[PDB]
């Protein structure tokens, strides 16, 4: 879910404060080769790494029922993924650049969290919302990683909630009820058939489960 | 396999009866225990000495499990039937399962009459980079491996 | 969605009756308790061990409440007018509320008869480069979840 | 409000202690291409990265009120903001550019804050108090990530605040005062009106707000 | 602006009267602290627990200011003349100033009868390159913000 | 064993969900060298490292037996060791390696461990699980050390057992039972026999075995 | 070449009569210790002071081997079986032995009456990475070094 | 007062024990381009970076009088800044090299702190010690910022006493004494005026000073 | 200059009386400590509460020296001289000295009745790279700065 | 030269009478103690305190020597002597020493009537890639420098 | 000794597992131009640093003695050194270079230690075991300092004790017994001869010896 992720990125950017120019949003990697190109002022929201939340890892067997609130499948939590974006700013001049640094930070701001509305059906289909964070705390070895040169930069932390789907199927319900058998444990009486659950209390316990 | 042969994942679960609960992010240590009695004594004829240990009760403890903060409220609730008396609902029978890779029960631990006692909501801090996290410490009478 | 399906991100805020208190930068440990009372007797004809555990009074805690040290000085008033024991107005109701995005409250934490007893300045260093600090200790006789 | 605090920057050194020559203040990277066109003593403030100052950031609903004595809006206190700057001095002698490094911290040390006043109008709306650190705390990385070779430097530290404002609106003011309805708690006893308060008690509750 | 909107500086100051001093290095804690008594009590009538929290005293307490230590030997001085039992000259006012970035007084402490108690050297080092400090722990009977 | 663990790897990145198109996983170094020569999208699965698991090394003296129900050999717990694979997608689009790479995050996500029924021979023999990590947890100084440039990987770490194979050798089984010599410690009465176990009681202890 | 010139590896292993336990990950000190008691006593007739030190009884202790947790349940049936009294079959003899380059028995040490008393489980994470481990305490009476 | 330090420096390596050869002190940066024009033994002093003595910082309102023994300025502590200065030889034969090296460590060895004697005007009116540490106590990434190669070096720290006053005025002396008004907190009695202090205890007050 | 202008650097020495110790390693804190009494009354008429600390005895102590170990026993010859009862030679007078940039002696310490206690040998390592250091506890009934 | 001059690097080496060990790993600190009694008092006609401070009894220590385990049980034997009573062969005159650059003994510390009193073996660990340690602790009545 | 332990390496490696092929193992270091000239499938054990193994150190005057049961030299216990091969496969196939490594890893498993007999003659003279671990524990930097790219490599680490030689002499054996002169403090009884043990007690003690 990072064709989401990113796309999302390119809406708020493109949607958000900035709406004087139409600067473009580019996700290639911020090189020599890529910057020596360039002739407009734009914004590049290079993928750093992924990482996984350990921190918010939930382990559980899930219940998820259908219409007949009856259980029947069995899954587990979603795992969140920790995305890291490199986000600058490029425009002929210095004083351009922080301006549009400034204006990518304002707009950036005010988004702690991503409510599912805003998300796109694939990551909507979760209704989970999506948390990210602008800065919030190695910045010159990863600019010598990609080859760069060292630039002021904003490192965005977006958690997306990738799917765990092993889907276990749960048994067939149990509607006539338990039956226990009970004897000697060494066999003495012979183990009697038991009965069951009476009509009466089968139809108290479905008229009680609404 | 053999049974010491295949190793166990982290993939644990709960099951508390009558307290919805499907997942937790961590779980602490669960011990079985028995107290064990020392008695030193010396032989009455050739004075040698013999220190004879031997079996005690067995020990209730507390496992305790922490959650995710969220909007549900069984613990606060669970909580709440504890502190007003009603232990004849308040005592439940949990359950703590440890599975395989296929997610098939290795190992479970039965909690006999364990309620809750004690919620504590996690630090909040301006600026924290985490979620916040909810301890809930269980008290019970018996823990039965099975 | 789901009530548990909603995490808790650490946006919070305080609200007390009579002190104009805005913003704090961190809470400490909020905690709902109770008192276990164990009690063990042996079945009396047959000699088997029967301890068991059984709720006890609910306990009052003591949440403090730290903020950046400036001009207004609403805890030193808070503080002044409790060590004069002029309580029918320093006893305050308190509420320490958590949200979710939206800002919509999702858990109150409602702190009665809460009052301050305790303010402790940070410490003071020359080449210090962090804001001063301020820690509130604000005791409760009761705190209930809601 | 990178922008800003760069004016206030240029400001300062232009027109603090340096006044004995008209030195040039450049905002430009400070890599070894920059340095071998520069032919006149230049002061280099290079933005080298942002971050957000965990440690004073403060949360909660402060609450705005207009001209009538009542809150109409509920707004979050602003982040503070770690803006840091290298600072270098370029002159052809390099005692001279100790000379001009030596000009550069008297002019900047006798500032710990600014004042709101003497602060651009965006950065002057916000009325706050902006911390000024001048070398208060690596750096070989900083430089060859940067393309430059090592220098003296100063590392500046400007704290600036972003206002996370969500502009959330607060309901009507209560004017007739309240109401209390009380009876039974299983409905034996109908429940009552049970008036509100009188006008005499909500014309003190008034005129005590002054 | 607003009492609570201005931050506050580690620009901090003392005053002793009699004493020159004029700058120091660090000051510990500055705590208001109050006693707090717990007492619980049930309803005769229907058995309901209340517990209730009242007052107790204000407390005395100690700060230690540390210095860079020098020629200079006023607190040497000072505990000379409280060793010896003049007390009439050994008990002197106090004051704690926390300024603003104009260097204007915003919080003082006002520190009544403190006299030094304890003075210590730092530890001497062969090969140190610290300046080497000297620690004084003032206590004072009374601690009123002003 | 790794030339089992990279055909695990390959098998199940061409039959995960990687079925749409017919995608080329190759295990060589993704230097810019083989970056500048590729034409096609590509899933590089580069081998990084290769670390023992102390933590999970366990010793002791394993009994190994034959039909007969006798140990005949002694071994030792095979010794765990983590296979570390840098993992990217490479393609002519930005937002298509972001496709290709949430993919392969979607298709290793579901596979905790590994069952040893579908291993080849040489891991199937072991008959024990293989753990699979996808991005439980530098990466700069990876990639520049291996003379590519920085993109999003994934970290996917495997826990292979190698064997220790010590292959001591057991005595021959003790069919007549066990004979006891008793006398004085000086050696006052001399030694005797002493007989061994009775035949009922050689037969009762085979017996007792089943 | 001599006994001391050769060195020893950290190749262990552990023999329980009747506990079927092969290898494991750890295991804690085995300590041989003896009680020591201090007399002091003067010279009746010179007074120089004499103090002399004795010996006491040989004292028992616990080891804490710990291993991977496992589908099985040895040392679950081993506290069982110590948990319900059986201590006539709880009670067995144990050796651990620490070899040489080629797996050949150095240091052996007999343990005499050892049964396990705690078994202790592993802190269940959601986001841990190694294997899940178990602690077992087992008490001695006599530990002696073959 | 970087220039005052680095005359200081050139000045007490030049009349120390450097008196057989009259040697050449550079401040310039020991690149491989400086290093291969350089055809004489010389001692390179280049001055690496500038850091605040956290530790000896002292904050107070320092009072200043004039010959009337009456304060007339409030200012601050001055700030100490640590100044390293990077120290090689440079000589034709490794081991004339290290018979340098040997020579400078001698004469730097007994310079703890500089009497304020010695200094220039700007530094000799702070009338305060300066600490010098030849070798007190990372060299190989530094050396490789300037693109230079490792060699022997001594990281010679200086504490500069730079000056942080406000220089704030105070209040014009007090002739008159005191004179201080007593009545009634709710006003019930009339205020007095109260008198002040008799003209014998400001003669007396004014007689004590000396 | 001014007394307080002028700092000390961690230039040091000492002078025992008889005791042959030329340099140390390093110097443990000299504390100038006085008791206090604190005494908590009420007023007879009106009830407020008077806390009134006050002067105790001065309290001595003892501040340990280290230094590089060699061939001279200065220290053992002092212990030893203290462990027969010789404290007619034992009990010497000692100086502890902190100078100036010049090597002006700046502060004294002078110690009244000072006797070597406890003499430690620093823990000898076969890998160790820094030297041995002895460790000596020098117990002085009176410290009086000058 | 002179004997403050030269200093000890840590080559050392022990001897025990009867008991065959040629090298350790390590030893831990050797105390010469000595009791400090203090005594305060008042002048009977002026008031003035006096405090006075005067040697005790020599105290006994112990000095745990640590070994790589090997094949030899030295300590092993020992301790068994001394755990059986046989005190008269148990009892055994020690000396540690440390010697100079030139392999010449410098110091010498001897122990009178020392017997081992604990024997512990390292943790024995699976992933363990330093040797085994072992641990000898012995007890000392008199420790005499020379 | 370290020509011992490549020695002993390459008879390990030739004659192990690897006995399907004439593999070639070669020490040089794995450069790029090294790798740009190898055409077969190689084994690379270049060793890369060499360290004391403090924690094994052992002090103490070790007693050398002759046939005749008396000793007459004092030696010291000899100093383990930690050697660092970086063990590398060289193939033109990345699954043939997996296969190699794993070859070698299953090769290198079973020996902890080495025999003294296995090692050669000077080695061999000690009779100490030679822990050997291919576990292993910056990889990066060891590969980028050394000029080859990084690759999958195993980190062997060989513990060789150095024997020290400071061969002191004992004094010669003493026959005749000890002598013993008794006497006053004072000198007030003149020193007597005090005769020495009897011929009788020294057989005795001489016979005890055997």
């Amino acid at each position: 879910m990072i064709h989401e992720v990113d796309e999302v990125l390119k809406a708020l950017l493109k949607g958000g404060a900035l709406t004087d120019s139409g600067i473009d949003v580019a996700f290639e990697a911020p090189t020599r080769d890529w910057a020596a190109r360039r002739n407009a002022p734009v914004v590049n929201a290079y993928l750093y790494d992924i990482r996984e939340d350990v921190g918010r890892r939930h382990r559980g067997q899930v219940a998820v029922r259908d219409q007949d609130d009856i259980v029947v499948k069995r899954r587990q939590p979603p795992r969140w993924f920790r995305l890291s974006y490199l986000v600058t700013a490029w425009t002929k001049t210095p004083q351009d650049e922080h301006r549009l640094l400034s204006a990518v930070l304002a707009t950036l701001l005010p988004r702690e969290q991503l409510p599912p509305y805003e998300l796109p059906g694939a990551l909507g289909a979760m209704n989970l919302p999506v948390p990210m964070t602008v800065a919030g705390v190695s910045l010159a070895e990863i600019w010598s990683a990609l080859g760069g040169e060292l630039k002021p930069s904003l490192d965005l932390v977006v958690t997306a909630p990738f799917p765990a789907y092993p889907e276990y199927d749960a048994g067939p319900p149990v509607t006539e009820g338990a039956t226990v058998r009970i004897g000697g444990v060494e066999g003495d009486p012979p183990m009697s058939e038991g009965r069951s659950h009476r009509p009466h209390q089968v139809a108290a316990a479905r008229a009680a489960r609404k | 396999p053999k049974p010491e042969d295949v190793l166990v994942a982290p993939n644990f679960g709960i099951q508390i009866d009558g307290v919805m609960v499907e997942y937790l992010n961590s779980v602490s240590n669960l011990q079985i225990e028995q107290d064990v009695i020392r008695y030193q004594q010396n032989q009455g004829t050739t004075g040698r000495n013999n220190v004879t240990l031997m079996p005690g009760v067995a020990k209730d403890g507390s496992v305790q499990v922490e959650r995710g903060m969220s909007q549900s409220s069984v613990f606060t609730q669970w909580i709440n039937d504890s502190m007003a008396g009603r232990m004849a609902t308040a005592r439940k029978n949990a359950t703590i399962i440890v599975m395989d890779y296929e997610d098939n029960p290795v190992k479970r631990w039965n909690l006999r009459n364990a309620w809750c006692s004690k919620v504590v909501a996690g630090t909040l801090k301006a600026g924290d980079t985490n979620a916040l996290t909810e301890t809930i410490t269980i008290v019970f009478e018996e823990l039965v491996v099975e």
